[PDB]
């Protein structure tokens, strides 16, 4: 059934499952022709595939080439994102094929379904929480890697960077969802709460700055306040 | 024209014979149909007066043998029953002419309903979807379950209709997966019409027999069955001419004659909308479209 606030420690037990989220898979920039008509331009995409138990992040990168001499594309992006999940699956090892995947917008259900037709025990399910994953080109590394890309690709980072050596599942995803959702409401901001501090730096490795254990509890403070303010603003309350 | 008769009226009941019903009050003398007309299928089906509840009867083609009724105390149902004697049958309906307790099937000249209703609908088409085999005739009822039904318990009552379902492996080739979902042409003429049903008039008495049971019955799992076959038509964009406006006469007739007052379980919202406006076949039922709007409007 769907995914909500009631069975939400459910996604950090020993089932192996994946998010799906497909809002960054068909990205135009909106423009004018010289005689005056509007015109899309595609941009690099990618499918965001997370297993929130573990980190593992498959990025799947979406090159505009997909897209050339295609009709409907924004109907066709559900599909290709729904045939390269179902393309992962067959990629992984049977023990670590997932149990249920988690598409974040109902529309992707029946495209994922169709394509996962060989796989009957996967289940396959829609959520009514409103996760933040759109705001993942907010990432500067993910972004970078998708605006480079030349040729379709699929890129392996962990969302969670080290955490879990010190944090659990529930409290890294916490994280991560609210980091995500500040990115959303004011990248600008959020981005400037993330960086303030020089002397706080990006491993190589890594997607977010090495913050010690207090240093997190001052950024997530931080992040929280952010949310509260923009809603005020948003809502005039 | 041929004739069914009944042994007894014993028990208070609702009688209908095709499209048409009578009142029979309990030990009332009652003694068969005749004037059937030859050259169709026909259903004779019951309703007890004491239990509004499962509305059965029994399909048959008075071509196939000497068929006639008789209550059975033991299981409370009037049961259909072959006589092999033919003198003996002949003998029987005699009588019960001369002595006029018969009641003639009403059919007007004018009327071509019955025929439109079953143009496409075999007895032997029929005894494949319920296998009974002892018997030339075949039974239903309202609470009777369909294959597909059971898959999602006792499979000798099952309604053996095709299996249809969208979102299968039958129904998409593996690398078409999105063209096969949003076009079912594929599924409809190389799966179903070439390969399962052989040619159109299969599939369309496969689908009339549905709407039938469903009508007569209110068998949920025919209503299902007879909706999935419309779907499957009007969701394929490539369809022969001739089954398209055959299926317009179709549906027109099976929309004309349901009971008004039942539009709103017989009839699902979803479908007809899809296929009446956004399916690839929405300019290709102009009869159904009239009809449906002119009767329905609030259901879409």
């Amino acid at each position: 059934g769907a995914m909500n606030s009631s069975n939400y420690a459910e996604l950090f037990n020993n089932d192996i499952k994946l998010f799906v989220d497909d809002t960054n898979v068909y990205r135009v920039t909106v423009h004018k022709t010289f005689e005056g008509n509007v015109a899309t331009k595609a941009i690099n995409g990618c499918i965001f595939t997370l297993n929130p138990k573990t980190g593992h992040l498959f990025l799947k990168i979406i090159h505009t080439s997909v897209w050339a001499g295609q009709k409907r594309l924004s109907q066709l992006a559900k599909w290709k994102t729904a045939e390269e999940v179902s393309a992962l699956v067959r990629s992984l090892p049977k023990e670590e094929q997932p149990k249920q995947i988690i598409v974040t917008r109902k529309a992707m259900l029946d495209p994922l379904e169709v394509h996962m037709l060989d796989f009957p025990n996967i289940a396959i399910r829609p959520t009514e929480l409103r996760l933040p994953f759109s705001a993942a080109m907010s990432i500067d590394k993910l972004s970078d890697v998708v605006m480079k890309a030349t040729e379709p690709q699929m890129v392996l980072f962990n969302i969670y960077d080290d955490w879990l050596d010190r944090i659990s599942s529930y409290t890294a995803f916490s994280r991560l969802t609210l980091l995500l959702r500040a990115l959303k409401t004011n990248e600008e901001s959020a981005k400037m709460i993330l960086l303030s501090d020089p002397t706080i730096t990006i491993k190589s490795y890594h997607l977010w700055p090495s913050f010690t254990d207090e240093q997190w509890i001052t950024i997530e403070s931080q992040m929280r306040d952010l949310i509260l303010t923009e809603y005020g603003r948003k809502y005039n309350v | 024209m041929n004739t069914v008769p009944f042994t007894s009226a014993p028990i208070e009941v609702t009688i209908g014979i095709d499209q048409y019903s009578f009142n029979v009050k309990e030990n009332q003398p009652f003694h068969g149909i005749k004037d059937i007309p030859i050259g169709h299928v026909h259903v004779i089906h019951f309703q007890h007066a004491d239990n509004s509840s499962m509305r059965y009867g029994y399909w048959f083609d008075c071509r196939m043998g000497n068929f006639y009724i008789q209550y059975d105390p033991k299981d409370g149902l009037y049961k259909m029953m072959e006589e092999r004697d033919g003198a003996k049958f002949e003998n029987i309906v005699h009588n019960f002419k001369e002595r006029q307790m018969m009641v003639s099937y009403p059919k007007i000249d004018e009327d071509d309903t019955w025929y439109n209703l079953t143009e496409f609908v075999q007895m032997d088409k029929i005894r494949k979807i319920v296998r009974k085999d002892e018997n030339q005739f075949s039974y239903v009822d309202s609470s009777m379950t369909t294959v597909q039904e059971n898959e999602l318990s006792d499979p000798a009552h099952s309604l053996n209709y095709t299996v249809i379902n969208f979102k299968s492996r039958e129904a998409i080739r593996p690398g078409h997966e999105m063209e096969d979902f949003l076009d079912k042409s594929y599924y409809l003429n190389t799966v179903m019409l070439q390969g399962i049903f052989k040619n159109s008039s299969n599939y369309f008495g496969e689908l009339q027999f549905a709407f039938l049971n469903a009508m007569f019955f209110g068998n949920y799992g025919s209503s299902l069955q007879w909706h999935a076959m419309i779907e499957l038509i009007c969701s394929s964009a490539t369809v022969p001419k001739h089954m398209l406006d055959k299926l317009d006469e179709i549906l027109y007739y099976q929309i004309k004659t349901l009971p008004e007052q039942y539009s709103d379980i017989l009839l699902n919202e979803r479908v007809w909308n899809i296929c009446l406006y956004s399916s690839f076949q929405k300019n290709s039922l102009h009869n159904t479209e009239k009809i449906m709007e002119n009767k329905y409007p609030e259901l879409l």
